[PDB]
């Protein structure tokens, strides 16, 4: 349900501490690792010579103990950043130590505070530690939503509290932040326990944070109020962003004194739990895309290659899908024979790709609800689901339905076509090269045949998504390119990250194409203007598509077929972030490219700034003919 | 040793407090080891210090003691890395040493506390950044002030003003309190910006003037009135952790540092004495009511000393 900590900076003795915090129902325990006041000294004698030990041992704790219940803490004293020499040199000693200890303990994470601007030997000493063998334990980055200088009660009369709104200043802790981990090269290992204050900033300061590396948001007891029975509860406002952050999974740690004193630290637990178990529920889709969240998965290419039994399976089980197929061939049918003609007229309805017929079993269901009458070729250049195809022909079907293993492209048709149907769709619509298959067959539509569907659309808008930028940056591979991840394109259900602009149209095809002269390829501008600051890391991808007249697929948001989850989202990635202010439009350039032998992408951000062009002529990524 | 006195002190000496009699009140900390505490002692005899069977009154408290003050003759007021105030009563007999009152009102490590004027109130600062104003007697907080930007490393309330005080914060600001005020606070100091301020000192006679250490090793003469800095002399190699008063007509100021030196200066802030006795930090310093030449310093190597003062 929720995972919460206890955040402490006084733990007398260890193991009454962590028995303590476990009977109040914590999952764990954030802690000093050194005393908080025990200042040392590594280069003036006499104090260097300080007698040990150093601090408690670690024989106080299993080490299963040490390794899930503990996150250390850097002490407080410790100012690597500091303009006095003397305390910089031992502040540099003391975070090494601290940190050096940490590791020894086997310690799954550990707090170091971003709470001013200049942070940068402070990042120099951590990405050193981080580049002395390699580890897995995290360093969450204690940052404010709201400086504490921005917090502060206008109590001093001759400096009043600049009452004046500042939109950038008021998003000074994120520019912390950003500065930090771009020091630190966007380790892995570096995260976000983001503080939350009583005065929670404008909306536009929390949405700064949306695409960031957020591991544990840390929830004062001062923001607590308290309910007629005297209970701790939080504002609106405050739940609604705890909403927000149960979204994002984080992990919640409770810092300060109770300050419901006839009550216990499980007050404020059991609120949390409270909220978390009455959050608004999630939909079918979210359930079915729970395990993907942020799961790059390289996009499928059933042209080239003979997708799996298991992938059409996945295929199938959309039923809403499905639906709108035999309703766009009802409502077709009815359109094409007449009540009339209805029982001396066949139409001859073909499927281009019909893996293992479910598109099939819709045209026979369409048929039989229209009450009209149709011959089926179904046509499939993946034999191993032929196999499948012929077995349900032979046992169900019969002679209405005639199995063709042949490519649509290479394919004599016996006869011309009333109806082509086709599911050769990716999740950037063309991707899988539906308007190649199509082209190729539609020689053997009639002259007034239909092809369902009938038109695609693709969809971009931009991203901002730290998260994303560095999974992607992790997918080098040996013997290639060492920046080829990002000349690719990922199928990946986008869950951490900020959408800069409404999605724009991008490609579109129609079928039949009745071009004298047919070019597949195309060239795009798009314009996003952009309302905020951000970082740019890429473009989430989407689609449309008119199977018939009204009847429609989409992925695209604001136009989502409901309850399809079929496909997710695309993403194009770019090579370096690129800081957009807002106001800024952000100008993107998309290129479908193409031979006999490969389809590709290009793409280039020319706006605030230009990238580089991305899979100049498909070096890095290439969809097959 | 006495009953409900502690057969063993915490090695780390954080505060000595001469009481009127000559008596003396030692607060220590454990700053590391298995268990993380501290203890109030009394001392009748200054000299059996730090002996704890030698002692008059020993008490263990909850958690380690980053700051003391004598609270009139009998009374100890505490700062605790517990987040906690602790008031602490002596015995009619002063055999035992008996908490009155522990508030958990700070969120972090309280690291400063001062007793105003009267008796009646005190004055708390803390690493949440609040600086606290407390009736004693009702043992409740009467004011909450978050002033500051970063941890408040002093308060100091001014001898004879109640309403007045001196806090000191890692955001680089000295401010000059007085409750009277709607807005409370204000940011005095040098005309330039310097080093972090550490340690505050009132002058006794002169209720307009105090001195401020720094994390530099600079210690400064200020007047509230000229809101300009009179004089600074770089008497440390390391931050100025403490800045005390002699009791005499013309005072002498004890300075003390994390360079485990003790300074004693005058008041034009030349340097009279030093004493390289201590071989760790030096926490505190106290100057005998009794004999007003003699200079008691506590510090993290455990270590009581007695100086002579010329
Ligand atoms: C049901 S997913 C789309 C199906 O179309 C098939 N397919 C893709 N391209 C062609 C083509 N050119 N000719 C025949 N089948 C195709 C694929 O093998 C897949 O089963």
């Amino acid at each position: 349900r929720v995972s919460s900590g206890r955040d402490l900076n006084c733990v007398p003795e260890i193991a009454d501490t962590l028995g303590a915090v476990a009977k109040q129902g914590f999952d764990f325990l954030c802690m000093p690792v050194f005393h908080p006041r025990f200042k040392r000294e590594f280069i003036q004698e006499p104090a260097k010579n300080r007698p040990g030990p150093q601090t408690r041992s670690d024989l106080l704790l299993s080490g299963r103990d040490w390794n899930t219940l503990i996150v250390g803490k850097l002490s407080p004293w410790i100012r690597p950043d500091s303009k006095v020499e003397k305390i910089r040199r031992n502040s540099e000693a003391a975070m090494l130590q601290e940190l050096n200890f940490g590791a020894y303990l086997g310690l799954p994470a550990f707090l170091l505070p971003l709470n001013q601007e200049d942070n940068t030997n402070l990042a120099r000493v951590l990405t050193n530690h981080i580049h002395t063998g390699h580890h897995s334990s995290m360093f969450w980055m204690r940052v404010p939503l709201v400086a504490p200088e921005d917090l502060r009660d206008d109590i001093i009369e001759n400096a009043p509290t600049t009452h004046t709104e500042e939109y950038s200043g008021e998003e000074k802790t994120w520019m912390w932040w950003h500065n930090f981990r771009t020091l630190c090269d966007y380790s892995k290992r570096i995260a976000v326990a983001l503080e939350i204050g009583a005065d929670l900033p404008s909306n536009h300061v929390i949405d700064r944070w949306l695409g960031e590396p957020i591991k544990a948001a840390i929830l004062p007891t001062s923001i607590f109020l308290t309910n007629k029975k005297g209970f701790p509860v939080l504002s609106k406002m405050h739940q609604r962003l705890i909403f927000r952050l149960l979204k994002l999974e984080v992990q919640f740690i409770i810092t300060g004194t109770n300050h419901h004193s006839e009550k216990e630290f499980c007050s404020y637990l059991q609120y949390l739990e409270y909220l978390s178990q009455n959050r608004p529920p999630p939909n079918a889709y979210e359930l079915f895309a729970k395990g993907y969240e942020d799961y790059l998965q390289s996009p499928l290419q059933p042209l080239m290659d003979n997708l799996e039994s298991q992938t059409y399976e996945v295929f199938e089980k959309d039923p809403i899908k499905y639906s709108q197929y035999q309703q766009a061939i009802y409502k077709c049918l009815l359109d094409r024979v007449p009540e009339e003609e209805k029982d001396t007229n066949v139409q001859v309805l073909m499927v281009l790709g019909a893996g293992r017929g479910p598109l099939v079993n819709a045209s026979l269901r369409a048929a039989k609800q229209a009450d009209r009458r149709i011959k089926l070729y179904a046509v499939e250049k993946n034999p191993n689901a032929v196999v499948t195809l012929e077995n349900w022909q032979f046992e169900e079907w019969g002679s209405q339905v005639t199995v063709v293993s042949s490519d649509m492209r290479e394919w004599v048709a016996p006869e011309k076509a009333d109806i082509i149907v086709s599911e050769l769709l990716g999740s950037f619509a063309d991707n899988e090269l539906s308007p190649e298959c199509l082209d190729g067959a539609q020689h053997f539509l009639k002259d007034d045949g239909v092809s369902i569907p009938g038109e695609y659309t693709s969809f971009l808008a931009p991203i901002s998504s730290s998260k994303l930028y560095n999974e992607v940056r992790a997918c080098r591979e040996k013997d290639r390119d060492p920046e080829a991840q990002f000349e690719m394109p990922y199928v990946v259900r986008l869950h951490n990250f900020h959408q800069l602009s409404a999605p724009q149209p991008c490609f579109t095809f129609s079928h039949p194409n009745r071009d004298p002269m047919i070019d597949n390829n195309r060239y795009c501008t798009l314009e996003f203007p952009v309302e905020v600051n951000t970082v740019l890391h890429g473009f989430a991808g989407y689609f449309e598509t008119v199977l018939y007249q009204d009847i429609t697929l989409s992925i695209r948001p604001e136009t989502h077929s409901p309850g399809m989850f079929s496909w997710f989202p695309i993403l194009f990635p770019i090579k370096q972030p690129i800081t957009v202010r807002e106001g800024q439009t952000i100008c993107v350039r998309f290129w479908r490219c193409s031979n006999s032998k490969k389809v590709w992408y290009e793409w280039a951000v020319t706006a605030p700034v230009c990238s580089a062009i991305h899979n100049p002529t498909g070096r890095s990524y290439t969809i097959g003919l | 040793l006495p009953p409900n006195a502690p057969a063993c002190m915490e090695r780390q000496l954080e505060a000595a407090r001469y009481r009127s009699d000559g008596a003396l009140l030692l607060g220590a900390s454990s700053l590391s080891g298995r268990c993380w505490a501290g203890s109030l002692w009394l001392f009748k005899d200054p000299c059996a210090a730090p002996n704890e069977g030698f002692c008059s009154a020993g008490v263990q408290t909850e958690a380690g003691v980053a700051d003391l003050t004598w609270v009139g003759e009998r009374g100890i007021l505490v700062a605790s890395d517990s987040g906690a105030v602790e008031l602490w009563e002596l015995d009619e007999n002063e055999t035992l040493i008996v908490s009155k009152f522990c508030k958990y009102e700070h969120d972090d490590i309280v690291s400063t506390v001062s007793v105003l004027s009267s008796g009646t109130q005190a004055v708390s600062g803390s690493k949440d950044i609040c600086i606290k104003v407390w009736d004693l007697a009702q043992q409740v907080v009467l004011s909450s002030y978050r002033a500051h930007a970063a941890q408040v490393t002093c308060v100091a309330a001014s001898p004879h003003k109640d309403s007045v005080f001196l806090s000191c914060s890692e955001d680089n600001r000295i401010l000059l309190w007085d409750t009277r005020c709607p807005k409370p606070a204000s940011q005095i100091g040098c005309s330039a910006p310097g080093y972090l301020p550490t340690s505050l000192a009132w002058h006794p006679q002169q209720s307009e003037v105090f001195v401020f250490g720094d994390e530099n090793g600079t210690v400064s003469l200020v007047d509230t009135k000229s809101t300009s800095c009179v004089l600074s002399s770089a008497v440390h190699s390391q931050c100025v952790t403490g800045l005390v008063f002699s009791p005499h007509s013309v005072p002498f100021l004890a300075s003390l540092s994390e360079d485990c030196s003790l300074a004693v200066l005058d008041s034009s802030l030349s340097e009279l004495f030093r004493s390289q006795a201590h071989r760790d930090f030096v926490r505190d310093a106290t100057w005998s009511p009794l004999n007003h030449s003699l200079l008691t310093t506590v510090g993290w190597d455990h270590q009581v000393v007695h100086h002579v003062v010329p």
